[PDB]
């Protein structure tokens, strides 16, 4: 009958669901104070509150719209879907929590979106000579990767500024390269050229047409590029029905954040799109670099996969600001750049390799565990990814939506999608913690009987002042009479020391440090062992002074763990198979086993003793293991029959035993028979 | 924490010059009144022919508001040409980078750029302009042939700046040598005497920099930050300078001699663009008289409970030792993008308690950001990294974002209090921010109640409306404004009385005062100088007991505070705060009298007994032990009854026992305080004569070394009761005990022989196992059952070998592990079996002549096995009888022992001695 | 690329201000330089990088201009500020300088002095004969000088010289050469230069080959 | 302080060859790029061709390229300029400059290249006297059929400064002709004498000549 709720619940409805899944609360005076309350569903359905009083709100999992996962890429009407569930309802009950599932298939044929941004310092002028091939290239043989291939073509050569721009010390480098009789373009910071098009044999002629500019500033300006071929999707091109990979070809460092100190530039950059429409970026003067903060969460945003096609004397700090830059990919360009077709290929099949998932606007108080599918059906936890997949396979996530306490009755959307994917999950949550008859309440003043209260979930309830059973004993003063059961067996205290009996419940007058709950105040949030200075060493939780274990521990107070791995043994068994676990160690068994897993034992009978017992049941139907029902799982040792145990040679132990019958068995037990456990017992004793 | 945000010195200048970039303190030898400087890098000014040149204004900062450039110049650009610059004052940023000592105040232009006659080429060589008293100077040490960026060109000196102790300037200039850079340091008096206006390119005798680097150091930007201080022990301050692309983007500080450009420590970042050296400051955070190096990496990207990455910026902090070996730790910004290392800056001794501190900028933090400082002590050990306090920007973006604490100098006195400000800058909103620090009031104040027990029926007090009595109390209110440095004599603290807090939250008011004929009572206290607890005292009237039920829920009396502000203020607005550890929550508890006999006084009769459940303990293991504590009342009842009791540790308490209904349950805390180890339990707050409250009070008792004879238990109950507040002390002992089984066990391998081997035969000289016969090996074994592990025993073995004149077995070898040691009377292995490679019928000891083979056995553990083989061989001349065919024999060897020794000498100890019989059956 | 630099010429009285403007066909930023050249003497850099002035260079010389159109103003010009300006383009190969401004210097009006030379007897032995006549001292420049041989005009075998303005009067002089042969000269008696200038009515010198 | 001095020039038969040089002190050679202009007859200045400060980098106007060579030696800091296949476009004042980043800061004075199938021929000085009187007497010197350019004129070896006038020269059919004239006070001529000095490099030939009364 009175379980948790029974004294944590009950003076209020909300408190009772706050408290515990179990927990279930009558109302229309179904049970009018009748001796239980709140305890589980079941106890007030037994007593009779069957009806649908209870208010027993359960937590669901629910799809919304589930429009099937997708094939090709190609697949165009119905739109490409990329992951399975696509609308999700999630109702919680405080300290609860339901399962779901995340598929995401890397779709086959699926169109990618490709932006080629040129680093444009005078040692590229043969790259761009080079690349006069590319964009046919490129396309057709990324033709097997999907059908659909769009490319478009921008440009970096560094803030315009003087310090970073041979800084026009003369009018001689308005228009550069004067110096080495030859000519070459101004710094512009970062420009664009071309949108992504299917038209891939614009972008030959686009890069033809294009010709280097001077760099004083050895770093590049690159990360201003990348940020706005990322953020700009407007003029970029990028569809969202495609994978957008921005391929970013440099000989250089790059120039980062608050580096752009030296130019007077200070201004914080936001992140956001500054190219006008002479398709250049305004900003250039004005505005510092991007972090690989800003990179990071811009670029996973809104799906952009970054390629660095990089040569190989810098590739130290693209790896580098890489690894602070996840989902993005770099690998080593040619100094004629002649394996931008091949980098890109390899690179977007490195891409679709890995399956990744960020959930967006989760609040503090829902926590997301994941066990991801990797292979077959295993799954790893603490995973929001998988390795090592093709395109055209899937992966499996596992998700536990749970909540702590009571969060607010507002409905929130939790988006759980892939990186890189636009397709995403949106689960809408919200928090059945409120009894119907929580709000169908009209407290009123008077409809507590005779009195001045409130009134709930199908029964009374006075506050201070007028308190009682009901409705009555404001201030005691009615209280020297009535008696009723304070305490257990009537040992008569007034109410288990910290509260005093007031009118058939008791009231705790006690507020240091914690609250007391339940009608005999019965329940001390602070008070219990310490193990280390703490209750119970922070691995449980207390209710009455009773440490509620969490996961994984025992004993009062919770320093005993269940975990084994401290007491299992090489072989894969627990104490060896020779022993008892306790506390994460091992006791010793009786022939004088020794050490954490009853590894030694000096003293043992020989093992003859004990291999003698196998054979007496497995072969001859008689022993311990026979009575017990045991041999064919204990014994996993290959037993053989033979007429003569010979001279081997080897490790061989020579056992004997007289039988039941008054017949001597003699066999050999031999060891390591390429790690296995063979005896050889006598046809004939 | 006593940084008021309340009332700060508000400075601005016009809109789009940047005020605020760099901020700074001007105190001269000539006068009482000193100034606040704020730098101004676009600022447009008088110089004929420059925009955007840059200015730094000094400000007054008592009111007087109002900020005016100081004259470092006022004409255009030097010229050469008529018009045309040799210098290029224009778009130069001045006020960027701004610092001062004394009457000297010398501001930066990191952009400043030359002409040099020697080819038309403008160079970002960066410079400064010291101002002298009256007298202008233009330092620019940077300047020289060296006019490209091989060269000292592109110095930029001016983007990071500090003095010495005494007077050289450190003028950073990162982006010289390629971007390697280079710090710049000059005695200030040189720079003022050898200067001549018709040189560009003075160069100065005890001018210091950092050499030209390899390429290795292209583009690390030694300059951009820099601080100075005592680092290479004593002598002159040497120079910490920034170099945040240094070690491949990470960042490195390099703190160089100050009399010598050579490194003597070098400091990195740990993550790639971090930007560590954005910021550099030094401060003796310990009080220990030595500075520490904290390194702002505004960009530093930290990782969450979600592995993700969060821009939030770090300070890392390197504390010194006398031996050069730096200890560590990091401070980080909480919020992402707020770029917490964008600025570090002393703040002195924010207490005045000894210590050196700073505050950090967080300048792009705060919903709406606007820029967070934190503010925090120093310790012995380090920095407090957890804000107390912090100092928020008040104003929007106009565009873009104010940047508080993006600039920001500290540990000056401005006000007459020695508690130092932060000037704050927000280059974003042309501002900056004098933010005060208030002096600091500790207040003790104290509550007691007189009559601290009522009774009732002592109707002595007039209530003054009635012809009536009243039973009364009295109820005491004292003050204690203590406090340092200048803060006002006179102190006003707002007091409000509280009576019966508990009750009037919906319940019977059943006390109140009795002129009020309220339950409170409010006044304004003046206090003065500190130490001077004057008081004022309340009468309260216990409500008529015709009325009001209770009789024993205490009377809470409450003090609750305020620390006013304009009246204890000063003229600036410098406000006083009460000290942050200080409560301004002070109570008693009065109770009423209940029964306490016709002398009114509470007079508790305590005492305890207890009984046992279990006697014993046994030694070296975790032994359950409950004790039934039974707590009397013969007397009057208590107040706030407790039961204590003192446990040794080894005692692990558990808890009280909740499974017996006979018993109380008794809620029970579990403690250690001040040398002490006490299980407490909760008897009952109003304890009433006559209650009998019985608890089992459970413990396990692990004790495994060699301890006392029993473990005792000190008991007694008590209170805070006005007479007899202790019991007397029962003092209760368990005896300990040692228990230790050992089982003798023991087994032949065989368990029996027949004689019909193959190819057993006999030889007058046998050799080898085959002419003698099998190998039977004999073990015994003494294992340790019991809990208690033993020091020394002995096992005895009589092996049967001469039956009548026949020798049976022959010990090829004692195989003995375990602390183990065989002594043998006879000849062993008398046979020289070299083989290795592994009354008739009873032959027992009693029959065949034995040999006697006595093993020590040392130290053993529980669950310990002390092993003894015995490898014999069967010699076939002995077996085939030669005078009547043969017999069936068991062989019969017997291992006996006795356990002498164990280590816990204090205990009763038993000699622990067995026997097993070990035999072999021997037929045909 | 074509610099094309207006105005050619200019008259300009001490006192007054001028300027001359370079014309780009394409844009060449700021990549335009000013050079002075004087009598005898070669060019000197002005100005650097259209607005750029030099080291000694007075700031009465003035540049402005971006792209496609830059100017040179000169306040208050002085005597000494006589002489040929170009502009040059650093932009783009082959570098180029724009036509060139001759800037002159007015003053008051100057009468030549005019003198009459017979030939040599030394020339004469060769067979030739050059009649010789001297225009010093005169301002306008613009002089009108004619040749008599018994009356009657001769074009053939006339050469004449100006020098450019002198540096310390702002005057000009103009020598007339009027080369025959010797069989020639012996068929004619009067010889006569004759100068057509303002301040007055030709003024005339002449020779008799009979006296 | 900066100096540029050229030499080499001279008169040159069409299609043929001449290497010009100049010498230059007064600052880091090496470190400044270097540049020929020249001075065409309509006074019109043409730039030729710049060679880089370490001299990798050769620029050439395009109707110059494959017949001129710009070089230095930055060890001897001297520039030249070998010029081949030339004809009369050629024909100029050659001034070597120094740069300033795109400017010619510093000039030479220049070397005079004629080119031409004329031969060099010496000037024949003749005397202007005065017809068989004032306060002051203009005397000359005809200095006629030189060739190539320049012809130097100083009157009393160069006592006799003031009241000179020297001509430019006039080309008539491949041969030059000057005058120069002196204004001299009427009672100091011919009391004292008043002679013409006439120099013509090109043939190294100097002529004295006496101005007598008719």
């Amino acid at each position: 009958g009175p379980n948790i709720c029974t004294t944590r619940g009950v003076s209020s409805c909300q408190q009772c669901l706050a408290v515990s899944p179990m927990c279930a609360w009558c109302s229309d005076e179904a049970l009018p104070l009748g001796s239980p309350r709140c305890d589980l569903k079941e106890n007030l359905l037994k007593d009779n509150c069957a009806p649908e009083s209870i208010e027993f709100p359960v937590s669901e999992a629910r799809v919304l719209e589930d429009r099937p996962l997708s094939d090709k890429g190609s697949g165009d009407s119905s739109q490409v879907t990329q992951v399975s569930p696509q609308r999700i309802a999630l109702r919680l009950r405080p300290d609860d929590s339901k399962n779901f599932s995340i598929q995401v298939r890397q779709v086959e044929d699926y169109p990618v979106d490709i932006y080629y941004l040129m680093d444009l310092s005078y040692s590229m002028k043969d790259d761009l000579w080079s690349i006069q091939n590319l964009g046919t290239k490129l396309a057709t043989q990324m033709r097997k990767l999907t059908s659909n291939l769009r490319i478009g073509f921008g440009a970096f050569v560094d803030k315009p500024v003087s310090p970073y721009m041979y800084i026009s010390p003369p009018e001689a480098l308005e228009n550069p390269c004067y110096d080495m009789k030859t000519t070459c373009l101004p710094m512009f910071g970062y420009k664009h050229v071309l949108t992504l098009t299917d038209q891939v044999t614009r972008f030959n002629e686009e890069v033809k047409k294009q010709s280097v500019s001077r760099n004083r500033d050895a770093p590049e300006g690159g990360f201003d590029a990348i940020m706005q071929a990322t953020v700009c999707d407007e003029k970029i091109g990028w569809r969202n029905d495609a994978s957008h990979l921005l391929v970013f070809t440099t000989d250089a460092k790059t120039h980062i954040a608050l580096d752009g100190r030296l130019a007077g530039i200070v201004q914080p950059n936001d992140g956001q799109c500054h190219v006008g429409s002479d398709n250049h970026y305004s900003a250039s003067t004005t505005m510092d670099y991007p972090s690989l903060g800003l990179m990071t969460e811009k670029l996973s945003q809104k799906n952009i996969n970054l390629i660095f096609a990089v040569t190989e004397n810098v590739v130290n700090l693209y790896q580098n600001y890489s690894e602070l830059i996840p989902g993005t990919t770099v690998g080593v360009l040619s100094m004629d750049s002649s394996n931008v077709l091949q980098l890109i290929v390899d690179a977007y099949g490195k891409i679709r390799s890995k399956v990744e998932l960020e959930v967006r606007d989760l609040p503090e108080e829902l926590s997301l565990s994941f066990n991801a599918t990797c292979l077959n059906n295993e799954v790893i936890p603490g995973l929001k990814s998988c390795m090592g997949l093709k395109i055209g396979d899937t992966v499996s996530f596992s998700i536990e939506a749970k909540v702590r306490g009571c969060p607010q009755e507002k409905e929130k959307s939790f988006t759980i999608k892939p990186v890189g994917f636009k397709d995403s999950l949106i689960v809408q949550v919200t928090f059945d913690c409120d009894c119907a008859c929580q709000a169908q309440a009209e407290p009123n003043s008077h409809r507590c009987n005779n009195g001045n209260g409130t009134f709930e979930c199908g029964v009374c309830r006075c506050g201070p002042g007028w308190l009682g059973s009901q409705c009555e004993c404001s201030e005691e003063d009615y209280r020297p009479s009535q008696q009723d059961e304070c305490s257990p067996r009537e040992g008569q205290p007034v109410c288990s020391q910290r509260g005093e009996c007031l009118c058939g419940q008791c009231v705790c007058h006690s507020s240091d440090f914690g609250k007391i709950t339940g009608k005999y105040c019965e329940c001390d949030d602070f008070s219990c062992v310490r193990y280390k200075g703490e209750m119970c060493s922070g691995h449980g939780q207390c209710s009455c002074g009773d440490c509620l274990c969490d996961s994984d521990w025992t004993g009062y107070y919770c320093n005993c763990t269940t975990r084994t791995d401290t007491c299992m043994s090489s072989n894969g068994l627990l104490c060896s198979g020779r022993g008892k676990c306790e506390c994460g160690s091992c006791v010793c068994i009786q022939p004088g086993s020794y050490g954490d897993t009853c590894e030694k034992c000096p003293t043992c009978p020989d093992a003859c003793t004990f291999k003698k017992e196998c054979v007496e049941c497995k072969k001859f139907d008689r022993g311990a293991l026979h009575d017990e029902n045991t041999c064919n799982r204990y014994c996993r040792d290959e037993i053989e029959s033979v007429k003569e145990l010979k001279d081997t040679g080897k490790d061989a132990v020579n056992c004997t035993y007289k039988n039941e019958d008054d017949c001597v068995v003699r066999f050999q037990y031999y060891e390591d028979s390429s790690g296995k456990s063979i005896l050889y017992v006598v046809e004939e004793p | 924490f006593n940084l008021d945000v309340d009332s700060p010195a508000e400075y601005s200048g016009p809109e789009g010059s940047y005020f605020g970039f760099a901020v700074d303190f001007f105190v001269p030898s000539a006068s009482s009144r000193m100034f606040l400087l704020v730098g101004a890098p676009k600022a447009n000014t008088t110089q004929p022919g420059i925009v955007e040149g840059g200015q730094v204004l000094k400000c007054d900062w008592s009111s007087t508001r109002r900020c005016q450039p100081i004259e470092f110049d006022a004409t255009g650009n030097r010229d050469y040409a008529k018009d045309d610059p040799l210098e290029f004052k224009s778009h130069q940023w001045f006020g960027a980078s701004v610092r001062s000592k004394q009457d000297k105040i010398l501001a930066c232009a990191p952009l400043y750029h030359w002409r040099t006659e020697m080819k038309q080429e403008r160079e970002p060589v960066g410079t400064c302009f010291l101002q002298d008293g009256t007298k202008t100077v233009e330092y620019a040490p940077c300047r020289s042939q060296d006019i490209d960026a091989d060269g000292q060109g592109f110095c930029q000196g001016g983007f990071s700046i500090d003095f010495t102790k005494a007077d050289r300037v450190l003028l950073g200039g990162p982006g010289s040598f390629y971007w390697q850079g280079q710090l710049i340091s000059d005695q200030v008096a040189e720079i003022v005497s050898k200067y001549d206006p018709n040189v560009y390119s003075i160069k100065y005798n005890n001018q210091l920099a950092t050499r030209t680097a390899q390429a290795i150091f292209d583009d690390s930007y030694l300059g951009y930050s820099v601080a100075v201080g005592d680092f290479n022990g004593d002598g002159i301050d040497d120079f910490v300078s920034g170099v945040p692309r240094a070690a491949r983007t990470l960042g490195m500080v390099y703190i160089y001699d100050g009399k010598n450009m050579s490194s003597l420590y070098n400091f990195t970042g740990e993550q790639m663009a971090a930007y560590f050296g954005f910021s550099v400051a030094a401060t003796d955070i310990n009080g220990d008289d030595y500075a520490d190096v904290f390194i702002g990496a505004p960009l530093f990207m930290d990782r969450g409970s979600d592995g993700k990455l969060q821009e939030v910026g770090q300070v890392s902090v390197s504390l010194q030792r006398a031996s050069g070996d730096f200890q560590t730790t990091k401070l980080n910004g909480f919020e992402v993008f707020a770029r917490f290392g964008s600025a570090i800056a002393p703040l002195g001794d924010l207490d005045q308690d000894g210590f050196n501190d700073i505050a950090i900028a967080a300048p792009y933090g705060g919903e709406d950001k606007k820029g967070i400082v934190y503010i925090f002590n120093g310790r012995s050990t380090g920095l407090n990294a957890v804000p107390s306090q912090i100092l928020e920007g008040q104003w929007a973006a106009r565009s873009m974002p104010p940047s508080f604490g993006y600039s920001m100098k500290g540990a000056t006195d401005i006000d007459k209090n020695g508690y130092p400000d932060l000037i704050v800058g927000a280059f974003g909103v042309d501002r900056a921010i004098l933010y005060r620090a208030r002096p600091v009031i500790t207040v003790n104040a104290g509550l007691e109640v007189y009559p601290s027990i009522l009774n009732q029926d002592n109707k002595t007090c007039s209530l003054p409306g009635t012809a009536l009595k009243v039973s009364c109390f009295n109820v005491r209110f004292c003050l204690k404004a203590d406090g340092k440095g200048v803060l006002p004599r006179k102190l006003n603290f707002q007091v409000e009385l509280l009576l019966d807090k508990l009750k009037q939250k919906g319940a019977i008011r059943r006390a109140l005062f009795l002129y009020s004929r309220s339950p409170s009572h409010s006044k304004n206290m003046t206090i003065s100088r500190g130490g001077l607890m004057q008081c004022e005292e309340l009468i309260a009237y216990l409500r008529d007991e015709s009325e009001f039920r209770d009789k024993l829920t205490p009377i809470t009396i409450f003090m609750e505070y305020r620390l006013d502000y304009r009246t204890a203020a000063d003229t600036t607005g410098l406000q006083p705060i009460l000290n942050q550890f200080t409560p301004a929550n002070i109570s008693r508890q009065a109770h009423i009298l209940l029964d306490c006999g016709e002398d009114n006084v509470c007079k508790p009769k305590l005492e305890v007994s207890v009984d046992s459940d279990q006697k014993k303990i046994y030694i070296g293991d975790d032994n359950p032990l409950t004790l039934i504590v039974k707590a009397q009342n013969q007397g009057e009842g208590a107040y706030e009854a407790e039961l204590i009791v003192s446990i040794p540790l080894q005692a692990d308490f558990i808890g009280v026992v909740r499974n017996n209904e006979a018993l109380a349950r008794l809620s029970c805390a579990f403690k250690t305080e001040n040398q002490t180890r006490q299980v407490v339990c909760d008897l009952g707050n109003p304890m009433k004569a006559g209650t009998q409250l019985l608890a089992g009070l459970r413990f396990s008792v692990h004790q495994q070394s060699e301890m006392d004879t029993s473990v005792k238990f000190d008991l007694q109950i008590q209170s805070s009761n006005l007479f007899d507040k202790v019991s007397p002390v029962v003092s209760h002992k368990v005896d300990l005990a040692v228990l230790a089984a050992v089982e003798i066990r023991g087994v032949s391998s065989p368990d029996h022989i027949f004689l019909p081997i193959p190819n057993w035969e006999h030889k007058e000289n046998p050799e080898t196992e085959e002419d003698v016969g099998p190998v039977v090996q004999h073990i015994y074994e003494l294992r340790n059952n019991g809990p208690s592990s033993f020091s020394k025993a002995m096992l005895h073995l009589q092996w049967p070998y001469k039956y009548n004149n026949n020798t049976l077995l022959y010990i090829l070898h004692y195989d003995i592990d375990g602390p183990m040691n065989c002594t043998s009377d006879m000849e062993i292995n008398p046979l020289r079996i070299k083989i290795s490679s592994l009354d008739i019928h009873t032959l027992g000891c009693g029959v065949a002549q034995c040999l006697k083979i006595v093993c020590q056995v040392g130290r053993l553990d529980r669950g310990k096995s002390a092993i003894l083989y015995v490898k014999s061989l069967l010699w076939t001349e002995t077996f085939m009888n030669k005078e009547n065919q043969n017999h069936s024999y068991s062989l019969k060897s017997s291992a006996s022992f006795n356990v002498i020794e164990f280590p816990y000498k204090n205990l009763p100890i038993e000699d622990i001695t067995n026997s097993t019989l070990v035999t072999t059956n021997v037929t045909w | 690329l074509v610099m094309t630099q207006t105005p050619a010429t200019l008259s300009v009285t001490p006192g007054d201000s001028v300027s001359l403007s370079c014309r780009a066909s394409q844009s060449i930023s700021n990549h335009l330089h000013w050079y002075q050249q004087k009598s005898h003497e070669s060019p000197r850099l002005l100005i650097k990088y259209a607005s750029q002035s030099i080291s000694g260079i007075p700031s009465r010389f003035s540049g402005s201009g971006s792209g496609t159109d830059f100017t040179l103003s000169i306040n208050s010009v002085e005597t000494e500020d006589f002489g040929m300006y170009f502009c040059q383009q650093s932009n783009s190969w082959p570098h180029t300088f724009g036509g060139g401004t001759k800037l002159e210097i007015k003053r008051a009006d100057a009468a030549p002095t005019v003198s009459i030379f017979p030939p040599s007897s030394e020339q004469l032995t060769s067979g030739g004969a050059s009649v010789v006549c001297f225009l010093n001292n005169f301002y306008p420049k613009d002089i009108n000088v004619k040749w008599k041989i018994d009356g009657s005009e001769r074009q053939n075998g006339v050469l004449n010289s100006w020098t450019d303005q002198d540096s310390k009067d702002s005057t000009y002089s103009m020598s007339s050469t009027l080369t025959l042969t010797k069989d020639e000269y012996e068929r004619h008696n009067s010889y006569t230069c004759e100068a057509t200038h303002k301040t007055s009515s030709p003024i005339v010198k002449s020779f008799n080959r009979n006296e | 302080e900066v100096q540029l001095e050229e030499s080499g020039g001279g008169l040159v038969k069409p299609g043929g060859s001449l290497k010009l040089s100049c010498a230059a002190s007064g600052f880091a050679f090496s470190s400044y790029d270097m540049s020929w202009v020249r001075q065409i007859p309509e006074k019109r200045l043409e730039w030729v061709a710049k060679v880089s400060s370490g001299g990798g980098s050769t620029y050439y106007l395009d109707t110059v390229q494959g017949r001129f060579t710009i070089s230095r030696d930055n060890a001897k800091n001297t520039l030249y300029l070998q010029m081949s296949s030339l004809n009369s476009e050629d024909t100029a004042m050659y001034y070597c400059a120094r740069h300033n980043y795109g400017s010619f800061a510093y000039w030479g004075q220049g070397t005079l290249v004629t080119v031409s199938a004329a031969k060099t021929t010496p000037p024949s000085v003749y005397p202007l006297a005065p017809g068989s009187t004032n306060s002051m007497v203009t005397l000359g010197c005809l200095v006629k059929g030189y060739f190539p350019e320049p012809v130097t004129v100083t009157w009393n070896s160069g006592s006799l400064s003031s009241g000179v006038h020297t001509f430019p020269a006039v080309l008539q059919s491949d041969l030059y002709t000057l005058s120069s004239s002196v204004t001299v006070p009427s009672s100091t001529w011919p009391s004292e004498t008043v002679t013409c000095n006439v120099a013509h490099p090109a043939s190294s030939t100097k002529v004295d000549k006496k101005i007598v009364p008719r």
